[PDB]
């Protein structure tokens, strides 16, 4: 049965798309940028942190 | 009284007779002798006569005209504020529109009839479309909008007219006249609900304040959208308070909905005009609620805070102006170091969002207070909810003003003396407001 | 030189904007940062919000502890060693008033219970 | 470690790990007097390992090494005033030249400034 | 008389940024210290008036500012024993101020225009602590703010400035917006606007809980903290005026004036945001960041003081005007050694020949902060700390904030002179005229006459304490300094990057509440108005 | 200010004059660090010393392209902030 | 130039 | 007409390239997450209501027990 339904042009579908590629801002570098999620961890109390930063005379 | 419509009459007629090169001359005359007609007004206007100050009839009861507390505040204001847009204005065609726009909106002030309020509000329909559809600046899209909703609104509200006078058999607010039905108050309440912009009906004003010329913005921000008070303290709390009353959670519902929504979108906008817009959308929520209050507090503070807008909003959209014709963009992103490059130009623009934020200094902040008073004397949680909400105008406004105040700008882009000339009165009345000459 | 450093102009853009470009802030100069610091991008001190929410846990315990004890453990009668400060009839009454007053906590008094429930008073205007 | 980083060939990324390193210790430490024995430490740190040859080991320790650089980022990097980053950076840039200046702006065409209506 | 220091100040204020093209930046020089001298006259004139001979004045300048029907409100302004307090410290220390200006700011462009800015901030909290009704507070708390607004965020061309001015803007809306609140509950139930009628012996939570919310905008308390911090961005003259006294002080103005606070709320709030400023300031490694910290933690005191007893209001004003002096000196000693130094982090800090009087001020004042005995800050600490026994959760607290705020008070001293240099070797310096020499003459004098005429009048009153609970908080904050002079480490480094990131308050905030605003913004604009409401 | 190429020249020859292994006479105004006897760790070590004596930061990029004794002294000779 | 609308489509296929 | 799109690469060595891009995809928080979060903020943001709320639902109880225990008192009575 044909019904206005058929032909309402209904916005199931996007008339435009937006372009693919898009711009990303410069920022300044980070170096490591790994974000730590875990509050209690080994790597506080690695070897090579002692060494580098506990044990060193002051 | 009768000296003011005799000058409101004459405004649109001296076009016919001056030369074609004198008119921009002439039409800032007779707008001056306008406001001081309307100076005279108020100084015949005694405070003894508590009900209306004054009333003329012409021999027919749609020629009867007469001033009260609302009709004085808005017709001063549209005096006050008509002389600017004139100057703002060039063009016999655009002064003619122009003049006969304001004639209209002064003549439906004064109006006491229902029929001739309508008579004369939308008789600026076409002029408006074609003021908003104008051939390089304007959009069609704006036009369509703005005579629409003002066409559906306005008819409803003719219906009800027409209803009352059959019923009653006058439509005269001077005769005391009350009605409990719910079809007649909501056709009257629906020219309200979309002229004075309230979500979901807000849509045509944007548009329109948008592509309108800096003259055409400044007069529907300072008066056009305080039509709808007039027609509220005039022509529906007298009649349908019952139907007030009866829909108040209604009511209080889709104002701060309108309040909260438009704040919201004010966020999201990227264009001066748009931003001031709806500023102004978010700023009529709170009138409408204090006036629907019906009482004492709130209909004063609901015409407080509209003179106290109908100042503080055309300073913006002149100011706007003013930065577009010296830069030819309204984006805020290619708008930056305007504080160093335009020092005169940034401290009024300051100022003026100052006001707009309803600072002590300013009427915005009494007009504020009393109005919050008036919903708190209604119940605490609605003062409340909109004193809350009220932040998210300083995250866009600080948003706005933090974008364009500082930045790299290779271009001096400031105010010359016809712009300062322009806001000088403004400033000046803001300023004598806000110390408490309201 | 506080006046008249040199500065790095921020690159024109050269590719399509993403459509919520106006969360980033750039005045011409070079390091444009976002609206909000931390919404986005690189986060100070390589923190995350599951980090800061774990130290909070951690924390919480540990403040809460003395506050605990005195407000809920302890009692009027045991919270300290004395009454509160004794005042002549006339000016004991009217201090009793005060809802945020220091002497509605004297036990000792015969108007304790009904001082007990004057300052757990009213949380809204009954009217 | 960031995508630039991981780009870098193994000798720069050893040399970006050692200098970023030592600005952490920089950073970590309260003064100039602690620095010196905690830089001696981190530079025997990398010395112990620079000979060696097997693939995987020289993975592992570089992964770590990384885990622990990002790890010990310091919230308040110790900058310069006058760098990006810095409080002084940007306080008042210099003006470029070049800049366009209209003179005498109401008197250009006084009469006839204003906003006209355009018909068909 | 009582009226001539706010007219001198808005007068400055008005030449300085109206007609500064013809007075110039040696007008500025002249006008603003001038008039602040006069300024300073009158307001001792006041405090000899109303304080010392309990002569309460009330000034009415004109009725009916707001009249619409029933609510009627007038500009008056009723100098009573706290406004003639505050009103001598803000002008004594923005006299100071603008003193040193002189010399700061000379680099700087608009030197009128931050003379200008100033001497309307100052007008305004004088407009604040004067007022006789709650409008005229609220006149004084939004010009405080918006003078904020526009000194913070004085450089433009730096986005954090910006964004650190907005930051204070939104923060003291929402407060600002809990005391209208609050003051139409009180209107509608009092009847009246006035101090001397707003009197309610038992109120009603709702309004507690409104002005405490209200109060600790300004006082940044937990919650409401983020925006000191970033308040650093901002010229050294504008931290030492906000934070010393405009700012910070008003919350605790606000409670005292009208005593609806809640007892419970008030020393657990304060304790925490004394231990969090502490803590925070531990981490702190810019010189200007860890003196904001330690204002957050002394108002942490302030505030956890009222809880206390019934002098607690005595106790909280007393130590309000013992912090303005002390705190102003150490933000104007810090600004000079960042001038000098032309650096901002305490690593590149050092022993350096310098000027006695700057040195010798840096001293007392982080004396005064740390509490050694026989100071202003001391009595005005242990008046706090000894009547906060009886609270055993605020005490504990209050005297572990005690410990800490001894520790970084020590390490900043270490570090600022007993640490060798630090900097590198480039010639740098910063040469200071007389004027900076009167400014630091100034704060002193402040800091002496502190001890000979004392805070409270309940300030040498005994409270009946043994002697070991008594002397307690002098050993909490010696073993603090001496802890913090060998520069020990406390704190795991989990905690101390937590403590770094100010126990990510703002992280939470841009993660989460920015968020979403942004999407309930998205859902209000682009999916409705601009999406489903929009024709093709 | 535009430091001369003379006083630069002085101060990076002064800096590296501190490495042990580094003979006082080797050094020259364009030498690089391979003849002088630097390794990757130690050219990391007197960028910074770089970075001390003039009293500037130095991008990562430019740092690793930093390599013998003349690009250093053009280096800080084209920057502007150096002191 | 100026921006304008996409037309989805291709256009021997629309006519 | 148009700006250039070239870039200044005179202050490039002083301060870094501009090469290192933002890693944000510049879209917003999810719907489910969204939800969740209004119905969380929005409540502590109204807090009066829920105060009044509680205290009128107390009062009417209360006084709908004490018209309770009245009618049983005046019936036997
Ligand atoms: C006794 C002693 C003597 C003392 C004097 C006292 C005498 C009293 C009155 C005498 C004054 C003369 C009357 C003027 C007649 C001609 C006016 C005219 O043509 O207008 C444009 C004309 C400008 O001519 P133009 O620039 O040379 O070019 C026109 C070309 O011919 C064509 O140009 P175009 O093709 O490019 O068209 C472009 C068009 C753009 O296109 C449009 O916008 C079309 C829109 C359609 C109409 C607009 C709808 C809204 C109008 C509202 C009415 C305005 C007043 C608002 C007050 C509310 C009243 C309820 O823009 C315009 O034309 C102007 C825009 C605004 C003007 C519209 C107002 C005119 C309404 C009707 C005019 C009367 C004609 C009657 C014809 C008589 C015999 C043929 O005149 C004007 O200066 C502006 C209009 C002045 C309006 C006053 C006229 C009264 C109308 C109000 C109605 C109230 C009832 C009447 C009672 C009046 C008192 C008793
Ligand atoms: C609140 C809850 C959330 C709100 C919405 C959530 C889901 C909504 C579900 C409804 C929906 O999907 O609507 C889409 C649908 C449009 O289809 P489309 O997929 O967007 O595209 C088709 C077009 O080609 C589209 O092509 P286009 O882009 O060229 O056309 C766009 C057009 C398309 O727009 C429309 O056609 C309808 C616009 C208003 C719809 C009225 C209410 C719809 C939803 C309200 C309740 C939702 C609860 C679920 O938008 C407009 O430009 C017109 C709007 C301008 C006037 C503004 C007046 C606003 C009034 C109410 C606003 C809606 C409430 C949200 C704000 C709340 C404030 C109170 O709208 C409708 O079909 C209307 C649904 C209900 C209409 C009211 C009942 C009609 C009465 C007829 C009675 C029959 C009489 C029998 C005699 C007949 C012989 C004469
Ligand atoms: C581009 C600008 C360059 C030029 C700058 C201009 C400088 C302007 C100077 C600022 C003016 C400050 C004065 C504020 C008081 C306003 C004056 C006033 O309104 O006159 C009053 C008289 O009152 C006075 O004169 C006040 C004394 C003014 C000076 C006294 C001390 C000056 C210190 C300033 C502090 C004022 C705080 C008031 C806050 C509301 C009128 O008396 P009434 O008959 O009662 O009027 C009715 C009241 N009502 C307005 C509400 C309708
Ligand atoms: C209450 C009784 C007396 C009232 C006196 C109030 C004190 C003086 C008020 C003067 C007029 C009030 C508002 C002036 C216009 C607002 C603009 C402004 O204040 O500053 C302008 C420019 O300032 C002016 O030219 C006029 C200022 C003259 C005096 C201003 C004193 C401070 C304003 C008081 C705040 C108004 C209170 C409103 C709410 C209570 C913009 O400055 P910036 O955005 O910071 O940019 C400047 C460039 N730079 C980046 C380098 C900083
Ligand atoms: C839980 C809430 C409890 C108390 C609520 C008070 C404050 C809540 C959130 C504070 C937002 C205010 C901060 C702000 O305005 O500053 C932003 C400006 O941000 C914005 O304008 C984004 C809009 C945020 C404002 C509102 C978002 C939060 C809304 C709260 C709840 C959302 C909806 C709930 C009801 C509407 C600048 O960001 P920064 O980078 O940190 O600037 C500091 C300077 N420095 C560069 C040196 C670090
Ligand atoms: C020397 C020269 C001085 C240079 C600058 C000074 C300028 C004027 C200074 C003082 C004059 C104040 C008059 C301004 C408006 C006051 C109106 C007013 O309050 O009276 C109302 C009159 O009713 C009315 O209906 C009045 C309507 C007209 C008022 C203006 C309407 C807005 C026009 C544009 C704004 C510009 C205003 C200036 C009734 O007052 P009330 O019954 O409510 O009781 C009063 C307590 N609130
Ligand atoms: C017993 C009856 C039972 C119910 C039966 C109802 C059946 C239909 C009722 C609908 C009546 C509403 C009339 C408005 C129709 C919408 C506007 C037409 C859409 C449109 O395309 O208009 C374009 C611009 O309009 C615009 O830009 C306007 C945008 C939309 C206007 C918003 C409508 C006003 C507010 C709606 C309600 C407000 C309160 C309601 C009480 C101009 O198109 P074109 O000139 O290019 O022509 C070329 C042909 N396509
Ligand atoms: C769903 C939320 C409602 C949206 C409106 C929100 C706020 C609007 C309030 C406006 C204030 C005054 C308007 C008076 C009533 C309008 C709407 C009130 C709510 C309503 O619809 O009540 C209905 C009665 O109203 C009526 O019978 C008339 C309804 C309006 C008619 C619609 C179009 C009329 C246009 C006529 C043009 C002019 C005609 C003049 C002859 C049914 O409620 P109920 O009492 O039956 O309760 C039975 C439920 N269990
Ligand atoms: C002394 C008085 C108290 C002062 C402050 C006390 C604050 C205590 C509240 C934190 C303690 C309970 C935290 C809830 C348990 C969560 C445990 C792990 C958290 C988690 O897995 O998801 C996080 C949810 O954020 C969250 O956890 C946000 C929940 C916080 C509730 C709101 C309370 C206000 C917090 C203000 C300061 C707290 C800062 C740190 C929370 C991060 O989510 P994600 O972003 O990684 O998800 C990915 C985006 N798709
Ligand atoms: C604040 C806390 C401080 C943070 C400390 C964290 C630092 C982690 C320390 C551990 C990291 C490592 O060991 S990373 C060391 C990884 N080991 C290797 O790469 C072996 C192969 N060696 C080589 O390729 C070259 O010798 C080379 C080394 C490139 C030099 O080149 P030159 O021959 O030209 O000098």
């Amino acid at each position: 049965v044909k019904t206005l339904a058929d032909y309402i042009h209904w916005r199931n579908k996007p008339s435009s798309i937006p372009p693919v590629d898009e711009y990303r801002p410069p920022v300044p570098l980070v170096n490591y940028d790994k974000l730590s999620t875990q509050f209690f961890s080994k790597l506080d109390n690695d070897p090579v942190i002692n060494r580098v930063l506990r044990a060193p005379k002051v | 009284m009768s000296l003011y419509l005799f000058m409101l009459f004459l405004q649109p007629l001296s076009l016919s007779f001056v030369s074609r090169s004198f008119s921009k001359i002439s039409s800032l005359m007779m707008s001056f002798a306008t406001l001081w007609s309307a100076v005279y007004m108020w100084f015949t206007s005694n405070g003894a006569n508590q009900t209306f100050y004054q009333v003329v009839s012409w021999g027919s009861d749609w020629s009867t005209f007469g001033v009260c507390y609302t009709s004085l505040y808005i017709s001063l204001l549209c005096a006050f504020i008509f002389p600017i847009c004139v100057i703002l204005v060039q063009g016999y065609r655009a002064l003619s529109i122009l003049i006969c726009i304001q004639t209209a909106v002064s003549l439906s002030i004064v109006s006491l009839h229902m029929l001739a309020f309508y008579a004369l509000f939308e008789s600026s329909l076409l002029l408006f479309f074609i003021l908003i559809g104008r051939r390089k600046y304007g959009s069609l899209s704006a036009a369509y909008n703005i005579s629409i909703y003002t066409f559906i609104s306005a008819l409803g509200f003719l219906i009800s007219a027409f209803w009352l006078n059959w019923s009653f058999g006058s439509v005269c607010a001077l005769l005391p006249n009350e009605e409990a039905n719910s079809f007649v108050a909501f056709g009257i309440f629906i020219l309200l609900w979309v002229k004075a912009p309230l979500v979901p009906f807000h849509l045509w004003l944007p548009e329109a304040h948008v592509y309108a010329p800096t003259a055409g913005s400044v007069l529907l921000a300072g008066v056009l959208l305080k039509i709808s008070i007039v027609g509220l303290h005039v022509f529906f709390l007298p009649i349908c308070a019952s139907s007030i009353v009866k829909a108040f959670p209604l009511i209080l519902s889709i104002c701060l909905g309108s309040f909260i929504f438009s704040s919201f979108s004010t966020l999201k906008q990227i264009d001066l005009k748009k931003i001031v817009a709806y500023s102004s959308i978010s700023h009529m929520a709170i009138v409408f609620l204090s006036s629907a209050t019906n009482s004492g507090l709130g209909i004063q503070g609901a015409v407080l805070y509209c003179i106290a807008h109908g100042l503080i909003s055309p300073g913006l959209f002149l100011l706007v102006g003013i930065l577009y014709k010296n830069t030819n963009t309204k984006l805020v992103f290619y708008l930056r170091g305007l504080s160093q490059q335009a020092p005169v130009w940034w401290s009024v623009w300051v100022f003026f969002m100052l006001g707009n934020l309803a600072f002590p200094l300013f009427p915005n902040f009494i007009a504020e207070v009393v109005c919050l008073s008036a919903l708190f004397k209604n119940h605490e949680l609605y003062a409340y909810a909109f004193i809350f909400f009220s932040f998210v105008g300083t995250v866009y406004s600080s948003t706005v003003l933090g974008r364009l105040k500082g930045g790299v700008s290779s271009q001096c882009v400031d105010a010359s003396r016809l712009d300062v000339i322009s806001w000088n009165p403004l400033v000046l009345a803001t300023v004598v407001t806000g110390i408490g000459y309201m | 030189a506080g006046a008249g450093g040199p500065v790095k102009l921020s690159p024109p853009v050269d590719k399509p904007l993403p459509y919520n470009y106006d969360f980033w802030m750039d005045n011409g100069i070079y390091p444009g940062q976002p609206i909000y610091d931390g919404m986005f991008g690189s986060m100070v001190g390589n923190m995350s919000l599951e980090y800061m929410a774990k130290g909070w846990l951690v924390l919480l315990p540990i403040l809460s502890a003395p506050f605990v004890y005195e407000h809920c453990i302890a009692d009027d009668v045991t919270r300290n060693p004395f009454v509160p400060r004794q005042y002549p009839s006339e000016v004991r009454e009217f201090l009793a008033l005060f809802k945020n007053g220091f002497v509605l906590n004297d036990y000792s008094q015969p108007d304790y219970e009904e001082m007990k429930r004057r300052q757990s008073g009213l949380l809204t205007p009954i009217y | 470690a960031s995508e630039a980083v991981l780009r870098l060939p193994h000798k720069l990324r050893v040399m970006r790990m050692y200098r970023t390193g030592l600005k952490e210790i920089v950073n970590w430490s309260y003064g100039r007097h602690e620095f010196y024995p905690r830089a001696n430490a981190l530079r025997m740190e990398f010395e112990a390992n620079k000979e060696l040859s097997d693939r995987e080991q020289i993975r592992k320790l570089v992964l770590h090494g990384e885990d622990l650089l990002a790890r010990f980022r310091h919230w308040e990097p110790t900058i310069r005033s006058e760098f990006v980053g810095g409080t002084v950076y940007g306080v008042w840039p210099q003006h470029c030249k070049d800049v366009k200046f209209v003179p005498n702006p109401a008197y250009i065409d006084e009469f006839k400034q204003g906003d006209t209506v355009l018909l068909y | 008389m009582f009226l001539l220091a706010v007219y001198f100040l808005f007068f400055s204020a008005i030449a300085n940024g109206f007609f500064g093209r013809y007075l110039g930046v040696r007008g500025s020089q002249l006008l603003g210290p001038s008039a602040l001298f006069l300024a300073l006259l009158c307001s001792g004139t006041i405090f000899y008036e109303v304080c010392i001979q309990g002569c309460s004045t009330n000034i009415k300048l004109f009725e009916n500012f707001v009249y619409s029907n029933e609510l009627n409100v007038s500009a008056s302004f009723l100098y009573d024993p706290l406004a003639a307090t505050m009103t001598l410290t803000v002008v004594w220390i923005s006299c100071a101020v603008h003193a040193y200006q002189n010399l700061y700011m000379r680099g700087d462009g608009s030197q009128t225009l931050f003379t200008s800015y100033l001497s309307a901030f100052t007008g305004f909290m004088l407009i604040l602590v004067a007022g006789q009704n709650l409008v005229m507070l609220f006149i004084g708390w939004e010009g405080i703010g918006v003078c904020s607004y526009l000194l913070i965020g004085y450089y433009g061309s730096r986005v954090s400035a910006v964004k650190s001015a907005n930051k204070s803007l939104i923060v003291n809306k929402i407060s600002d917006g809990f005391l209208l609140g609050s003051m139409l509950y009180l209107w509608f139930y009092t009847g009246s606007f006035s101090y001397c009628s707003l009197a309610t012996f038992q109120i009603p939570d709702v309004v507690s809980i409104l002005v405490l919310l209200g109060a600790i905008g300004k006082s940044s308390q937990l919650f409401f903290h983020v925006w000191l911090a970033d308040a650093m961005e901002g010229p050294t003259p504008v931290s030492a005026l906000i934070h010393a006294a405009t700012l910070v002080t008003a919350g605790i103005y606000v409670l005292c004036k009208l005593n609806l606070h809640s007892q419970s709320a008030v020393g657990i709030l304060g304790a925490a945001t004394a231990l969090m400023g502490g803590l925070f300031g531990l981490a702190a490694n810019d010189l200007k960041r860890v003196i904001a910290f330690s204002t957050c933690s002394q108002l942490g005191y302030m505030m956890a003081v009222l809880s206390t007893c019934d002098d607690g209001a005595d106790f909280a004003m007393g130590h309000l005007v013992s912090h303005a002096g002390f705190k102003a000196t150490l933000f104007l000693s810090a600004g000079l050694s960042i001038a000098k130094e032309n650096n901002n982090f305490l690593n590149r800090y050092g022993s350096r020949q310098g000027s006695p009087t700057l040195s010798f001020a840096t001293t007392i004042a982080s004396l005064n902060l740390l509490g050694f005995p026989e100071l202003g800050g001391f009595y005005s600490k242990e008046s706090i700390l000894n009547n906060a026994y009886i609270n055993q959760g605020v005490s504990i607290i209050l005297t572990l904030a005690t410990f800490l705020t001894a520790f970084y008070t020590s390490k900043v001293l270490a570090q600022l002179y007993l640490f060798p240099y630090g900097n590198g070797r480039q010639q740098k310096s910063f040469d200071i005229d007389a004027t900076t020499l009167i400014c630091f003459g100034l704060l002193l004098s402040e800091m002496l006459l502190r001890i000979f005429t004392g805070s409270s009048l309940s300030q040498n009153m005994t409270t009946n304490l043994p002697a070991h609970i008594k002397n307690l908080p002098f050993w909490v904050a010696l073993s603090g300094a001496l802890s913090g002079l060998a520069t020990t480490n406390l704190f795991s480094s989990n905690f101390m990057r937590f403590f770094g990131n100010r126990g990510g308050f703002d992280v939470f905030y841009a993660r989460k509440c920015s968020n979403v605003f942004y999407h309930n913004a998205y859902v209000s604009y682009t999916l409705l108005d601009r999406g489903f409401l929009k024709l093709y | 200010h535009g430091l001369d190429r003379d006083t630069v020249t002085e101060r990076v020859i002064h800096v590296a004059k501190h490495f042990e292994k580094v003979d006082p006479n080797k050094i020259t105004p364009t030498a690089t660090f391979e003849e002088l006897g630097l390794d990757s760790l130690d050219t990391v070590e007197l960028v910074m010393a770089l970075e001390e004596e003039f009293g500037l930061e130095i991008p990562d990029n430019e740092a690793d392209k930093i390599t013998t004794m003349a690009d250093a002294i053009s280096y800080v000779v084209s920057n502007p902030l150096a002191k | 130039d100026e921006p304008k609308h996409q037309i989805p489509g291709n256009a021997l296929d629309n006519w | 007409n148009y700006a250039s799109l070239k870039a200044d690469t005179s202050m490039d060595h002083v301060f870094g390239d501009s090469t290192n891009k933002l890693n944000y995809d510049f879209q917003l928080m999810s719907s489910k997450e969204a939800f969740f979060w209004n119905y969380t903020l929005y409540p502590i943001v109204g807090f009066p209501i829920f105060l009044y709320l509680y205290q009128f639902n107390k009062l009417e109880n209360f006084e709908a027990e004490i018209a309770a225990a009245k009618a049983a008192k005046a019936a036997s009575e």
